[PDB]
RNA sequence: GAGCUAGCCCUGGCCAGGGUGAAGCUGGGGUGAGACCCAGUGGAGGCCCGAACCGGUGGGGGAUGCAAACCCCUCGGAUGA
RNA sequence: GAAUGCCGGCAUGAGUAACGAUAAAGAGGGUGAGAAUCCCUCUCGCCGUAAGCCCAAGGGUUCCUACGCAAUGGUCGUCAGCGUAGGGUUAGGCGGGACCUAAGGUGAAGCCGAAAGGCGUAGCCGAAGGGCAGCCGGUUAAUAUUCCGGCCCUUCCCGCAGGUGCGAUGGGGGGACGCUCUAGGCUAGGGGGACCGGAGCCAUGGACGAGCCCGGCCAGAAGCGCAGGGUGGGAGGUAGGCAAAUCCGCCUCCCAACAAGCUCUGCGUGGUGGGGAAGCCCGGGUGACAACCCCCCGAAGCCAGGGAGCCAAGAAAAGCCUCUAAGCACAACCUGCGGGAACCCGUACCGCAAACCGACACAGGUGGGCGGGUGCAAGAGCACUCAGGCGCGCGGGAGAACCCUCGCCAAGGAACUCUGCAAGUUGGCCCCGUAACUUCGGGAGAAGGGGUGCUCCCUGGGGUGAUGAGCCCCGGGGAGCCGCAGUGAACAGGCUCUGGCGACUGUUUACCAAAAACACAGCUCUCUGCGAACUCGUAAGAGGAGGUAUAGGGAGCGACGCUUGCCCGGUGCCGGAAGGUCAAGGGGAGGGGUGCAAGCCCCGAACCGAAGCCCCGGUGAACGGCGGCCGUAACUAUAACGGUCCUAAGGUAGCGAAAUUCCUUGUCGGGUAAGUUCCGACCUGCACGAAAAGCGUAACGACCGGAGCGCUGUCUCGGCGAGGGACCCGGUGAAAUUGAACUGGCCGUGAAGAUGCGGCCUACCCGUGGCAGGACGAAAAGACCCCGUGGAGCUUUACUGCAGCC
RNA sequence: CGAUGUCGGCUCGUCGCAUCCUGGGGCUGAAGAAGGUCCCAAGGGUUGGGCUGUUCGCCCAUUAAAGCGGCACGCGAGCUG
RNA sequence: UGGGAGAGGGUGGUGGAAUUCCCGGAGUAGCGGUGAAAUGCGCAGAUACCGGGAGGAACGCCGAUGGCGAAGGCAGCCACCUGGUCCACCCGUGACGCUGAGGCGCGAAAGCGUGGGGAGCAAACCGGAUUAGAUACCCGGGUAGUCCACGCCCUAAACG
RNA sequence: CCGAGGGUAGGGCCCGUGACUGGGGCGAAGUCGUAACAAGGUAGCUGUACCGGAAGGUGCGGCUGGAU
């Protein structure tokens, strides 16, 4: 569920917040957080290269285990579910009978004090990680690597998931969160289940101030600018676009496809995104 | 009202000082020119 | 040249007093169970009044100025973008 | 002799403006050649969340003393932040370094770039963050946590004794963290005392008194006491913490568990060392063997790494602890004790300002801490006042106009004006009470009204004590008293009705615009499968993101409610293995130059040969577009209806003389005595219309219209009064401007608006206070306008390039 | 064009007369009273409101009357904006 | 107490046919549609046929004039959870009953909100026809919706 | 002290009236088309939704009060 407020300010009328119900630990494991070097959208030349960034709440980066084939065979107990400010999904503290402690991203249904394991031999149960070639056809799955041993890269945000669709030799056919149908190497690891915190999308920021807490500086329309700034600049009074709608740098921004048509991965993408 | 000159010794030495000029090709040319003109002060004197 | 100014980054600091009284909690009523209702507790909020502090609304003064943007009266924000 | 020339000198305006906050002065005494201005005393006024004290920047001797007054000081000067000379700044513990890391910077390895240079994990540098051992008093003309005194403490070295597997840049723990609210107990600070100490005082009608006035503490090791912080103990197994490990992490059993225990801090006490008022004696002396005690209030500070709740989820590294590795175990470390040793730099002074930033001793600007008392409900607000500091470096008169800032006003009450601009009114707190509409929060301090001082009597609970008195806090109910008036002074909303625009708090043209503009949650389209798209860079490399489609980029729209129609012919975008056009290149029919030759060289047809365009289709919250004519109904009028030309298709719902309406003050209705504005309608909409969104909408607004009530010098219509100026005398003394001037009116003339020409009229010479009609008055080589084959910003289906992309 | 500030208002006036009123007249289709129309006459007078920036105009309530023009569409080194 | 019949209801799982789309093959001049046609689709390789795949909705035969439910309404199969109802024994209770203004709950379809999902169908719409005209009936397209979750809506020829 | 009432302020109910506007009833001698009663020439009716000059149409589900 999502927490509404009585309208005792103009902004509380619409503000909604997560209920944080799955959370069992309000402090992060000390040996798994490191400082997160806030950038403000500036790069090593100090120049803004991503606009309208900066000024949000201080964060510590929680080290997430995006490999898990790291420790095949070693079971682990789900000791906690925690709040990570660096991602939409929730994180789960794992206590490996090994003694080691790691964070995975918390799947839907993951239970405090359940056991999970990685490997070709793991059961097909929520929180376990296997190479794709051993997960059966049809199961939904998250934390998916794109290439073997390079780390989980697909289906990582709250609520998302991918579904196995069948085997074609060394490769499995996935349906990504976007609807794209892609081949992925069978030795790529994934984790059975979908990502948790699926109510994430239903959250209503409510006020400009909420966006600022998130480090989102206000976005300003090109139509509000001058010709030295933006193709949509100028005009006396309000002005329609008077040209195909365009970015601050001139390229067209309604429909113009932008993936490179010679990119070598094209040989592995079966069907483009649908919606 | 708040004027333009707000003295600050660390800023002065760190921006115009001798070790800042010697860093860059531009800064050395500054020193070369001011030595060629016979300037008594190569660089702003800041108390330290 | 960013010791003015604009943004961001790191690290510190500041915000008298008063008012309103959200959720939750407890008690009671209610019901098959509930919803919900009433009182108490409670202390939320780009919440209210108002100094510091940040502003610069209207008028008046000033106009070889006290001042190359100031002064008086008034007025905006003041836990938050 | 002119260039609004250049440099310099000196004029004119002129004894003119001004002499920099309207907090304020008066007298006596002294010094001196000279005194409103220096020193001293008395009186007066002003700041007191400062206009007082301390600190950090910045300044760099401005500090202290002696001598001095040319210049500096807006006057004066005997004085001074000025001239000269001499003196003055003392640290193991305060601050920085011989410690740590932050962003950032630099940068072994490594990567990139014509060069110069650009990056770059580790490392290093980098603080006002972490860390680390001194408190009180005394002393100097001037330094003091630095010197001295009293009492404490830190590290390094060496030695002794006891103890221990010692040992690290390696492993681990810890350091280590947000916001808001908050408990307990303390301390800083404060108030009272009929109690303790104290020089005195009795006035002018009364008082020799529970009289007045003054003061009644500070630091302190170990112990102890009080309050708090932190921390489970034992054994076994152990595959993880890039070696090892007894440490830590993980599993299991036992015991203890809101306890105590061990530990740490705070406060109190504490051997001891200090301090010590008024008053009157010439900073010092006495007071004084000063006393140094009780009660209340009480922090935002302390215990502290406390507690709760919340979402936006809140640095690092070292010091420290623990673990082991080599090694070494005659060492080494731990603990106690003892002697020795303990470096470099800062320290004066100003510091909300006459010493800093503003050219000035400039009404401006400048970060942190302390900031007393009484009353007003509270408070850092307001009034007065303590401590401390000042009266703002020109004065003395006068009592015009006029200006400024201020007070009041008969009768009227917005009649003022573009506008109630401005100024009145209202104004705190307590009680009563309170409408449309509403998103059920509000609107709301709605509106409106009553209370408010003091005295006596009775009385209810709380805090501290003890349960009581005392103090202190929140009350209640009667009875009276006085004045024009009881938040008696100061600080402190005028209100209502109704349209427009923007949902809202926010942001903006530093220095003419604060808005209806920007932003904003939210909505939609669209791009992006991760070495993402996109952005910066030649590149390396970065951001994006240590993120992964519930994500990131781009665009429009802009809470919310109800909605968002038709047109894909043109442009854009997207899809389309056909076809057409298509460059290099391929291919070489055929043709040429030359050579005696083999040969060399050159041209060149069909055919093959990409993207792009052309072609087919899709696509509107993509660019954009959304008609005209004729005729027809029992009376006129009009046209549901029929016809026809055109188009890609002819504007749907809603709204409409509107932030849009030309005609226009449309017409009708409302309000008014009267209404080019306002509201409500109508619809021939010059020229609304659905995300450059359409129509509404509670709440909000220093936004812009219209009206009413309250109240007013806004006005009829002005009068008086106050202070700072203006005026006069003494001191000091500018400015732009200036062809030269011995510079009147009229009517004419004149390059067409004459002091300067003609005629006539008028007029003795020279100033002071005033007013602004002229000198086409001053200022600025007109911003409008044109001209120049002048410039620059911006646009695009102008031309031609380039990056980028294919 | 090395600048001649530009509408309206407010303030202060001053002038012309082709006269709105008051005074003097002739003609009348002047009975009276009231008008019409021309002549002489510039001495004085020529109101307060609603609307709009407005000039002008219209309207309200009055009036003897509510005149029309010039003075750089009089007057910004006088004000307003 | 002991038995029975049933599309009664809720949650989850799950099986086959068909429709559409995408891919591979093979193949060629039409297909589709109607009362007759045209729009449409198709030499850029359709229709018809074979292989593979994805996805949604509905449940052929059984199926009947049948069964169940208070009504609305309920249909592949499996399990769990749960309601009502009939029978036989005549064992227990001892009039504990009938109705029911108010209240509360349920309430087909369409419609609304938030989010999913979207094959087939199909308001609005666009185009072809038909026709005197044809904003319709017929044809080719086509968006909501139809489906899932949760929250509203509370209507009916909600009828026997 | 209470007190007729008067005064200020803010509320509730009722009535009359209003530029303009919504449909209703009646009028009948008009214009348009022909929705329903026959299978009424697309069986009708229906709740609802969307749309159309008008009657009405269409979708989804329901009824028979439907001819053959
Ligand atoms: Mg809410
Ligand atoms: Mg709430
Ligand atoms: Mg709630
Ligand atoms: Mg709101
Ligand atoms: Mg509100
Ligand atoms: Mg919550
Ligand atoms: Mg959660
Ligand atoms: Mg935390
Ligand atoms: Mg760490
Ligand atoms: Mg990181
Ligand atoms: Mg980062
Ligand atoms: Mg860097
Ligand atoms: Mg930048
Ligand atoms: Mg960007
Ligand atoms: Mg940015
Ligand atoms: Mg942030
Ligand atoms: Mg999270
Ligand atoms: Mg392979
Ligand atoms: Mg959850
Ligand atoms: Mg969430
Ligand atoms: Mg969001
Ligand atoms: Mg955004
Ligand atoms: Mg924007
Ligand atoms: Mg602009
Ligand atoms: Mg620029
Ligand atoms: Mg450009
Ligand atoms: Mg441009
Ligand atoms: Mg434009
Ligand atoms: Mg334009
Ligand atoms: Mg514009
Ligand atoms: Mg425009
Ligand atoms: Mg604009
Ligand atoms: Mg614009
Ligand atoms: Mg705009
Ligand atoms: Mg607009
Ligand atoms: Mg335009
Ligand atoms: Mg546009
Ligand atoms: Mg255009
Ligand atoms: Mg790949
Ligand atoms: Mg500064
Ligand atoms: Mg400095
Ligand atoms: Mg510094
Ligand atoms: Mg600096
Ligand atoms: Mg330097
Ligand atoms: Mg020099
Ligand atoms: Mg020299
Ligand atoms: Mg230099
Ligand atoms: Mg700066
Ligand atoms: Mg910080
Ligand atoms: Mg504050
Ligand atoms: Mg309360
Ligand atoms: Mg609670
Ligand atoms: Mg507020
Ligand atoms: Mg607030
Ligand atoms: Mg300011
Ligand atoms: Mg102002
Ligand atoms: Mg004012
Ligand atoms: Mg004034
Ligand atoms: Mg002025
Ligand atoms: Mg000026
Ligand atoms: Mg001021
Ligand atoms: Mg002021
Ligand atoms: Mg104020
Ligand atoms: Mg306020
Ligand atoms: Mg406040
Ligand atoms: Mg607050
Ligand atoms: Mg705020
Ligand atoms: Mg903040
Ligand atoms: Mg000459
Ligand atoms: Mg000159
Ligand atoms: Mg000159
Ligand atoms: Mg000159
Ligand atoms: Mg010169
Ligand atoms: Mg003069
Ligand atoms: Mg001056
Ligand atoms: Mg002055
Ligand atoms: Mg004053
Ligand atoms: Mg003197
Ligand atoms: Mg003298
Ligand atoms: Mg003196
Ligand atoms: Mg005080
Ligand atoms: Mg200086
Ligand atoms: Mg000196
Ligand atoms: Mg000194
Ligand atoms: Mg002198
Ligand atoms: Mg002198
Ligand atoms: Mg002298
Ligand atoms: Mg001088
Ligand atoms: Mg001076
Ligand atoms: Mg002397
Ligand atoms: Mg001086
Ligand atoms: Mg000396
Ligand atoms: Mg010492
Ligand atoms: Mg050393
Ligand atoms: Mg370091
Ligand atoms: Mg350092
Ligand atoms: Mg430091
Ligand atoms: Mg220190
Ligand atoms: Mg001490
Ligand atoms: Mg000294
Ligand atoms: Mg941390
Ligand atoms: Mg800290
Ligand atoms: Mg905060
Ligand atoms: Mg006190
Ligand atoms: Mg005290
Ligand atoms: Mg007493
Ligand atoms: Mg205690
Ligand atoms: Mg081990
Ligand atoms: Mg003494
Ligand atoms: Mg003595
Ligand atoms: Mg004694
Ligand atoms: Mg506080
Ligand atoms: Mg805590
Ligand atoms: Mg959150
Ligand atoms: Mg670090
Ligand atoms: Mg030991
Ligand atoms: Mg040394
Ligand atoms: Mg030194
Ligand atoms: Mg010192
Ligand atoms: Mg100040
Ligand atoms: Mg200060
Ligand atoms: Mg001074
Ligand atoms: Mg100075
Ligand atoms: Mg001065
Ligand atoms: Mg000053
Ligand atoms: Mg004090
Ligand atoms: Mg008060
Ligand atoms: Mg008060
Ligand atoms: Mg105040
Ligand atoms: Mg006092
Ligand atoms: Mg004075
Ligand atoms: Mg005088
Ligand atoms: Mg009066
Ligand atoms: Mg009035
Ligand atoms: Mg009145
Ligand atoms: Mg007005
Ligand atoms: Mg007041
Ligand atoms: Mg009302
Ligand atoms: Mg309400
Ligand atoms: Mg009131
Ligand atoms: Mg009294
Ligand atoms: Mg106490
Ligand atoms: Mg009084
Ligand atoms: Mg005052
Ligand atoms: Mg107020
Ligand atoms: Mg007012
Ligand atoms: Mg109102
Ligand atoms: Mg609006
Ligand atoms: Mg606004
Ligand atoms: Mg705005
Ligand atoms: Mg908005
Ligand atoms: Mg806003
Ligand atoms: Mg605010
Ligand atoms: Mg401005
Ligand atoms: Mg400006
Ligand atoms: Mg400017
Ligand atoms: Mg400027
Ligand atoms: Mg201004
Ligand atoms: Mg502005
Ligand atoms: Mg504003
Ligand atoms: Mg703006
Ligand atoms: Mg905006
Ligand atoms: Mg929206
Ligand atoms: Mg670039
Ligand atoms: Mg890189
Ligand atoms: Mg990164
Ligand atoms: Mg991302
Ligand atoms: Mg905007
Ligand atoms: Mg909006
Ligand atoms: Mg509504
Ligand atoms: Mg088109
Ligand atoms: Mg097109
Ligand atoms: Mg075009
Ligand atoms: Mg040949
Ligand atoms: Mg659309
Ligand atoms: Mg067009
Ligand atoms: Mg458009
Ligand atoms: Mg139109
Ligand atoms: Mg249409
Ligand atoms: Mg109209
Ligand atoms: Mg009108
Ligand atoms: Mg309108
Ligand atoms: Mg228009
Ligand atoms: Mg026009
Ligand atoms: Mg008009
Ligand atoms: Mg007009
Ligand atoms: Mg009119
Ligand atoms: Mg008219
Ligand atoms: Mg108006
Ligand atoms: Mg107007
Ligand atoms: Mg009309
Ligand atoms: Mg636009
Ligand atoms: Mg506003
Ligand atoms: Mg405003
Ligand atoms: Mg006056
Ligand atoms: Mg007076
Ligand atoms: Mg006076
Ligand atoms: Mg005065
Ligand atoms: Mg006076
Ligand atoms: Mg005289
Ligand atoms: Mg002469
Ligand atoms: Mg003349
Ligand atoms: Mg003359
Ligand atoms: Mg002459
Ligand atoms: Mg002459
Ligand atoms: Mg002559
Ligand atoms: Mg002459
Ligand atoms: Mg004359
Ligand atoms: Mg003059
Ligand atoms: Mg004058
Ligand atoms: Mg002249
Ligand atoms: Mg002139
Ligand atoms: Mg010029
Ligand atoms: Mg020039
Ligand atoms: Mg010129
Ligand atoms: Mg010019
Ligand atoms: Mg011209
Ligand atoms: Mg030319
Ligand atoms: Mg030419
Ligand atoms: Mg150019
Ligand atoms: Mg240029
Ligand atoms: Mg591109
Ligand atoms: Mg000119
Ligand atoms: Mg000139
Ligand atoms: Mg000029
Ligand atoms: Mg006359
Ligand atoms: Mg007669
Ligand atoms: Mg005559
Ligand atoms: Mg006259
Ligand atoms: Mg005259
Ligand atoms: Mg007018
Ligand atoms: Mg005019
Ligand atoms: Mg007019
Ligand atoms: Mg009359
Ligand atoms: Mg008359
Ligand atoms: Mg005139
Ligand atoms: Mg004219
Ligand atoms: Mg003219
Ligand atoms: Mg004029
Ligand atoms: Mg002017
Ligand atoms: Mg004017
Ligand atoms: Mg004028
Ligand atoms: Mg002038
Ligand atoms: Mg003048
Ligand atoms: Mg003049
Ligand atoms: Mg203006
Ligand atoms: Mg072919
Ligand atoms: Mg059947
Ligand atoms: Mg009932
Ligand atoms: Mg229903
Ligand atoms: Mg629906
Ligand atoms: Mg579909
Ligand atoms: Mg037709
Ligand atoms: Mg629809
Ligand atoms: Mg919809
Ligand atoms: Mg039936
Ligand atoms: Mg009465
Ligand atoms: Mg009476
Ligand atoms: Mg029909
Ligand atoms: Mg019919
Ligand atoms: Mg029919
Ligand atoms: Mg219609
Ligand atoms: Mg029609
Ligand atoms: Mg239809
Ligand atoms: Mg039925």
């Amino acid at each position: 569920a999502v927490k509404k407020f009585k309208p005792y300010t103009p902004s509380r009328r619409f503000m909604t917040v997560a209920d944080f119900s799955e959370i069992t630990k309000t402090e992060p494991e000390k040996s798994l957080v490191k400082p997160l070097k806030k950038t403000g959208g500036r790069n090593n030349q100090g120049r803004i290269t991503v606009r309208f960034r900066g000024g949000g709440h201080k964060r510590l980066y929680r080290i997430i285990d995006f490999k898990r084939w790291d420790k095949v065979g070693i079971p682990a107990k789900v000791a906690a579910i925690e709040y990570d400010p660096n991602r939409s999904a929730r994180i789960a503290l794992l206590h490996y009978v090994d003694g080691e402690k790691r964070y995975i991203i918390a799947p839907d249904g993951l239970q405090v004090g359940q056991q999970v394991v990685a490997g070709p031999d793991a059961p097909i149960q929520v929180g376990n990680a296997l190479p794709l070639r051993f997960i059966p056809v049809g199961t939904v799955v998250h934390a998916v690597e794109l290439e073997p041993k390079k780390g989980a890269k697909l289906a990582r945000a709250a609520g998302t998931s991918a579904q196995i669709q069948g085997r074609e030799g060394d490769y499995v056919i996935l349906r990504l969160p976007s609807g794209e149908l892609r081949k992925v190497h069978g030795e790529c690891y994934a984790t059975v289940g979908a990502v948790g915190n699926a109510d994430h999308k239903n959250i209503v920021l409510g006020k400009a101030g909420r966006s600022r807490w998130l480090g989102r500086r206000p976005h300003v329309r090109g139509a509000a600018m001058n010709p030295v700034d933006h193709p949509h600049g100028g005009g006396e009074g309000r002005a329609p676009r008077g040209r195909p709608p365009a970015s601050p740098w001139g390229w067209q921004t309604k429909g113009l496809k932008t993936r490179k048509r010679r990119k070598p991965s094209s040989r592995f993408i079966i069907a483009r995104r649908k919606k | 009202m708040k004027r333009t000159w707000q003295p600050n010794r660390r800023k002065r030495a760190k921006t115009h000082g001798f070790r800042a000029r010697m860093r860059t090709p531009g800064g050395r040319k500054v020193l070369k020119r001011r030595r060629q003109k016979g300037r008594w002060r190569l660089t702003p004197a800041v108390r330290k």
